[PDB]
């Protein structure tokens, strides 16, 4: 029996509802369109940096990623039709492509959010290192690139390296995390995303550590004898987006690797079908959390009130 | 025998505050109220020149008023183009720390100073084609403040020791020296025939010397507060100086006594550079709030603003032709407004 | 020495700036007035100078 | 007309040669730390800057430090009138303030109290760090050790004044030198942690003019200033 | 032009008291801090006090700390300094200077040079 039920199933299966996603959709698209008024509001009048401008690039990304991939997922249960034929005009179009542009938004919001914490790791650890080779340059090209590679990434399963298929609630595709055999040939791409996507959460959470450690530091020397932010409040933010950033990246890097290697038994496709689809519940987390840690909680209009 | 010299100098100054007052049949206001207000202007910035690492301390405008010359405290003399905005040169100095920069009228030579207390001297169009030092003037105790060109040969220069010097740049040395201030000289001023001069020296009052006679021809004590600007009116007969009392004065070289006051309530903040357009109606003051604000010559009203700086206003230079006005800023950028 | 030479040299100043051939202030407002009415056509920052012979279009 | 399209050409190019040298620039520059030395004329300055570098109006020093370049600027042979040039240093990394502690008597302690307070309220001081280096603390252990220059006579609230509890006495170092040390550190303390907040801090360091370790000292104190000049960064 | 006058003191026994007052003018006294100095026969100037536009901050060297005190009338351009107790030491020169700029409190008047706003000095001497 194939593990993807809905693989050809051209009507949305009962027993859900587009509640879940309309509350994760609303919530990012208000949060990323205050993040980007905000953002507004401060180039019209302060000055350009490098924080600035990958926190501008990171919420842009996050915003594209709630409105190019929410609105179908919507669309297929107003219909109550599949991604493969929620749209007769395309044949199988919509179901790769909407894959390739959830892995895309994620790889790219993973790697930005890599590149600000060790920007801010360099800064506060290095100062002389962030003073000599950073510049808004760095801060212009950093996004662009991470697009690119994102793209250059996510493109691979057009070349004979990796594949696309839809899951139960028949409205979202993503990579076959699960192949019968092992055709090594699909899974190879599902390992190395997952991989990558490990190696970045690692190397996040190592510098959101380092950039707490170099703070606590900083907070004592502020202690002793020597409305504007403090650093231990910038501690409390960057804890709090690690932790949340980790507990929303690990679950979908769980999964693909259980598929990759300890599914040999196959056990109980609903419940396997049920956890791929929460791991991607709480990933879609992070582009709610970014806006509100990075600007809102930081904006002095906010923290007024709060 | 100190008290007499006291007394003395006391009653002098009394006697000369006496006849200054007989002399004041009326006043400049009054006799201007007739005239037509300029309204209200709004000028707006053509060119934007970028660049400059530090912040700019000092700038003038060239006769040829294509050219104009630029010092920032990086160490860097840069030549910008007004047309096209194109860098001709870029000096590197000796001292970073220049507070000061002159264009000779013929444009052959450059002089530029600061705390180092040598005034260097660069030819720019020396037949080799590159810029390099022409003569180093090291006979001043103190930082330069300002400096001004009289022609290729002659040039004025204000240093820190409370004493200003003209010196021959063909052989180097202090042809004339002017002393009499009590504080720092900050700016100087030529007049249109280059032969008298004024300037202030933080003791809220000027001194107009003659270049040739090398003497304090004429004084005036109007301000209340250290001066850091002055520019003589177009006509030569007349200057406005801006002190860190935020306020702009105008005195006459012939009246011996201030003519006119312009401030404001909220404008509280010191002055940096004061400048007349080609005919003087207008009066631009560069303030450390950030903006400049052009004044009516004769109606003593705000007649524009300039708040496209986000730093310090350091410098203000009009052309001889008044076609456009330049502020400088210690936000590393040069704005030319037309 | 010092402190007697500078009071000195300031009374000496303030004599010889004292018999100035001083002017009326009317005089000199009328003369201001004049040269600001005469070049105030010749100043751009003042008057609207035309687009097209403005260098900085 | 070719003629004027071809030196437009060569003026871009002129311009664009510029644009590089000042690139090549904006990079030698942001790595080169400027610093201002500062202090009394009976300082010991000029022995901090005799040990640092083993006419004109403003003297330079190039030290390399953990490989950061910096450039201390002294401005002896100036006036003493320093309200004017004073903000000319604005943008330097930090203002080294030499201020010998020993100078109590006139009262030369009071004027460098006075010349701080004024650097620190100063307009555009008040985003430049200073580095309150009170130097000679060895002449002012021998006058308070083993002498009759009683503090309360030139500071009364000395009468009233205790060592703190966060004080870290040098082992063997009588409890007297600690205390007046700590009162001459407070003195300087008051000032400038009331009129200062996130925008420029003091860093006091009991140091002598024989100490090597001051260079350190500096550069632990700009690695300071630059990271909270960074943390800065993050407020949108 | 910037004009101090400065008058009352005199010779006075030990432990004596004076009021020293000094009258400005050519400028707005209001807004601009005031500060007492003083020089002593063979020595610089002396920080003594000061005191703000407002009156209200007020500030003494240790060695004038509860023994003078210095005040201000706006009302009249004066400014005035009360010695209670004077002792042989505090013979000297005094001085009255202002805040180099107004609406400031970074004075740079100490300078040992000719300071430009300043007036001539009162001497005072104490002799028993
Ligand atoms: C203010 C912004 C951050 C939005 C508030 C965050 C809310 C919407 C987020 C935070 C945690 C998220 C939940 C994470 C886990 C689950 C369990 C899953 O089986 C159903 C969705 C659900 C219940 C998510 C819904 C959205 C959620 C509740
Ligand atoms: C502040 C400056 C640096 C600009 C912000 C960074 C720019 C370069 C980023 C922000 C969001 C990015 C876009 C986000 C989404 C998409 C659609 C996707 O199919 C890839 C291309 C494209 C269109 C991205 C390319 C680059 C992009 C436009
Ligand atoms: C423009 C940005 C904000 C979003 C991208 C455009 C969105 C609105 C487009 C892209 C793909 C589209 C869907 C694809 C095809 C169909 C077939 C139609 O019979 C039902 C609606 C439905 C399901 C569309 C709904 C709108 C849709 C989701
Ligand atoms: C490059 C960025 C900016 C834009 C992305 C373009 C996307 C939408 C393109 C790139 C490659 C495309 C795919 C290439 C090949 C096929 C096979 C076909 O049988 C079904 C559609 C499908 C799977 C295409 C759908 C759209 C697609 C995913
Ligand atoms: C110093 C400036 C002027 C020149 C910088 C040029 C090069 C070195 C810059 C420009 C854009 C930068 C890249 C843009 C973004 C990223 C994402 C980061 O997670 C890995 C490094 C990487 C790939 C950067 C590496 C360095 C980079 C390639
Ligand atoms: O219910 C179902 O069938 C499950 C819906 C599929 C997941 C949610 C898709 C869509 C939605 O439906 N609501 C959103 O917010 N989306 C957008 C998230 C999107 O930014 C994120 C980017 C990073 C990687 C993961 C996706």
């Amino acid at each position: 029996s194939p593990f993807y039920r809905c693989q050809n199933t051209t009507s949305v299966e009962k027993g859900n509802s587009a509640v879940m996603g309309g509350v994760l959709f609303s919530t990012g698209l208000l949060g990323n369109l205050l993040a980007l008024g905000l953002l507004a509001r401060s180039g019209l009048g302060p000055l350009p940096s490098v924080f600035y401008m990958l926190v501008c690039g990171l919420t842009v990304t996050d915003l594209l990623g709630k409105c190019l991939l929410s609105p179908v997922v919507l669309a297929a249960y107003a219909q109550n039709r599949s991604l493969r034929v929620l749209a007769p005009a395309l044949d199988n179009s919509l179901c790769q492509a909407f894959a390739f542009f959830m892995s895309f938004f994620g790889l790219s919001s993973t790697l930005q959010l890599l590149a600000m914490a060790l920007e801010c790791w360099l800064s506060l650890g290095h100062p002389f290192f962030y003073r000599r080779h950073i510049t808004l340059r760095l801060g212009a090209l950093v996004a662009p690139v991470v697009s690119a590679f994102s793209l250059a990434f996510c493109a691979l399963p057009f070349m004979g390296f990796g594949k696309f298929v839809q899951y139960c609630p028949g409205t979202w595709c993503f990579i076959q995390m699960v192949h019968e055999e092992g055709s090594l040939s699909v899974l190879g791409y599902s390992v190395l995303y997952s991989s990558l996507m490990a190696l970045l959460v690692l190397a996040t959470v190592l510098c959101n550590l380092g950039a707490m450690r170099n703070l606590y530091a900083m907070h004592r020397r502020l202690q002793r004898h020597p409305q504007p932010l403090e650093e231990l409040d910038h501690l409390l933010l960057l804890a709090l987006m690690t932790v949340l950033f980790t507990m929303c990246s690990l679950p979908v890097i769980y999964r693909a690797y259980y598929g990759a290697f300890k599914d040999v038994k196959e056990k109980n496709r609903t419940s396997e079908e049920a956890e791929d689809l929460r791991a991607l519940r709480f990933l879609s987390v992070i582009s709610i959390v970014d806006p509100w840690i990075f600007i809102i909680f930081r904006s002095p209009v906010f923290r007024i009130f709060f | 025998e100190l008290d007499q010299l006291r007394q003395e100098a006391e009653q002098l100054k009394n006697q000369i505050r006496d006849a200054r007052k007989a002399c004041a049949d009326a006043t400049l206001s009054q006799i201007t109220n007739n005239i037509d207000p300029v309204g209200r202007i709004q000028m707006r910035t053509r060119r934007t020149l970028r660049g400059h690492l530090a912040k700019i301390y000092a700038m003038h405008w060239g006769t040829d008023s294509r050219l104009l010359v630029s010092a920032s405290q990086d160490g860097k003399l840069i030549i910008w183009d007004s047309y096209t905005t194109n860098k001709v040169h870029a000096i590197p100095l000796r001292s970073s720390w220049v507070m000061t920069c002159a264009y000779a009228p013929s444009g052959n030579y450059v002089a530029c100073g600061g705390l180092d207390n040598i005034c260097s001297i660069y030819n720019l169009k020396t037949r080799e084609g590159n810029v390099r030092v022409s003569r180093e003037l090291a006979g001043h105790t103190g930082y330069l403040s300002c400096c001004r060109f009289l022609d290729d040969n002659q040039i004025v220069t204000s240093s820190g020791d409370t004493t200003c010097a003209l010196w021959d740049i063909e052989t180097g040395q202090q042809t004339t020296t002017f002393t009499g201030h009590t504080g720092d000289v900050m700016s100087l001023s030529l007049a249109p025939d280059t032969r008298l001069f004024v300037s202030g020296a933080c003791d809220a009052s000027a001194k107009l010397w003659d270049v040739r006679e090398g003497m304090c021809r004429q004084t005036f004590t109007g301000h209340e507060s250290d001066i850091n600007a002055i520019c003589f009116f177009p006509n030569g007969n007349a200057f406005a100086t801006g002190s860190d009392d935020a306020t702009c004065r105008l005195f006459d070289l012939r009246a011996d006594q201030e003519l006119m006051t312009y401030s404001h309530d909220n404008i509280i903040c010191g002055i940096t550079s004061v400048s007349f357009s080609k005919s003087g109606r207008l009066l631009l003051a560069g303030y450390d709030d950030f903006n400049c604000n052009v004044w009516d010559a004769l109606k003593a009203d705000r007649a524009g603003v300039l708040a496209g700086h986000d730093n310090r206003v350091s410098c203000l230079g009009v052309t001889d032709d008044g076609m456009a006005v330049a502020t400088g800023s210690w936000d590393s950028f040069l704005k030319i407004w037309n | 020495t010092a402190s007697i030479a500078q009071a000195r040299k300031l009374v000496e100043q303030l004599k010889m700036e004292a018999n100035i051939d001083r002017i009326k202030v009317s005089k000199a407002a009328a003369d201001l007035m004049a040269y600001c009415e005469a070049h105030a056509k010749e100043d751009p920052l003042l008057t609207p100078v035309p687009a097209s012979e403005n260098p900085f279009r | 007309t070719e003629d004027q399209r071809n030196e437009e050409k060569a003026q871009r190019e002129a311009n664009k040669k510029i644009e590089k040298q000042l690139q090549k620039d904006k990079q030698v520059y942001r790595a080169t730390h400027r610093l201002l030395l500062l202090g009394a004329g009976e300082s010991g300055k000029n022995t901090i800057v005799k040990q640092m570098r083993i006419t004109s109006g403003i003297f330079e020093t190039k030290f390399q430090v953990d490989k950061v370049n910096f450039h201390m600027f002294d401005v002896g042979a100036q006036r003493d009138e320093r309200r004017k040039w004073i903000q000319c240093f604005n943008d330097v990394t930090a203002i080294i303030f030499v201020v010998a502690s020993s100078s109590y008597n006139t009262n030369r302690l009071q004027a460098a109290l006075k010349l701080f307070d004024s650097i620190w309220n100063n307009k555009w001081l008040r985003d430049t760090s200073v580095i309150l280096f009170l130097n000679k603390q060895d002449l002012l252990a021998e006058k308070v050790l083993a002498g009759k220059s009683k503090i309360e006579d030139y500071f009364p609230e000395f009468a009233r004044y205790t060592t703190p509890e966060d004080a870290t006495p040098e082992p063997g170092e009588d409890p007297r030198v600690t205390r007046a040390k700590y009162f001459i550190r407070d003195e300087f303390l008051r000032i400038s942690t009331a009129s200062g907040d996130g925008r420029h801090y003091c860093y006091p360091h009991f140091t002598c003019s024989v100490d090597t370790e001051n260079i350190r000292r500096v550069f632990n104190d700009c690695r300071d200033i630059i990271q909270r000049m960074h943390l800065r960064q993050y407020e949108l | 032009q910037v004009q101090l006058q400065e008058s009352g003191g005199g010779l006075v026994q030990p432990g004596g008291s004076l009021r020293l007052s000094c009258a400005a003018s050519g400028f707005t006294f209001s807004n601009y801090k005031m500060n007492w100095v003083r020089q002593a026969p063979g020595k610089g100037l002396e920080w003594v006090s000061d005191i703000s536009q407002s009156g209200a901050s007020i500030s003494y060297t240790g060695s004038v700390k509860g023994r003078f005190t210095i005040s201000r009338d706006n009302a009249k351009n004066t400014l005035y300094l009360q010695m209670n107790s004077l002792k042989p030491e505090d013979t000297a020169v005094y001085y009255c200077a202002r805040c180099p700029a107004p609406f400031t409190r970074d004075c740079f008047d100490v300078t040992s040079t000719t300071y430009a706003y300043r007036g001539q000095g009162t001497q005072v001497t104490v002799s028993s």
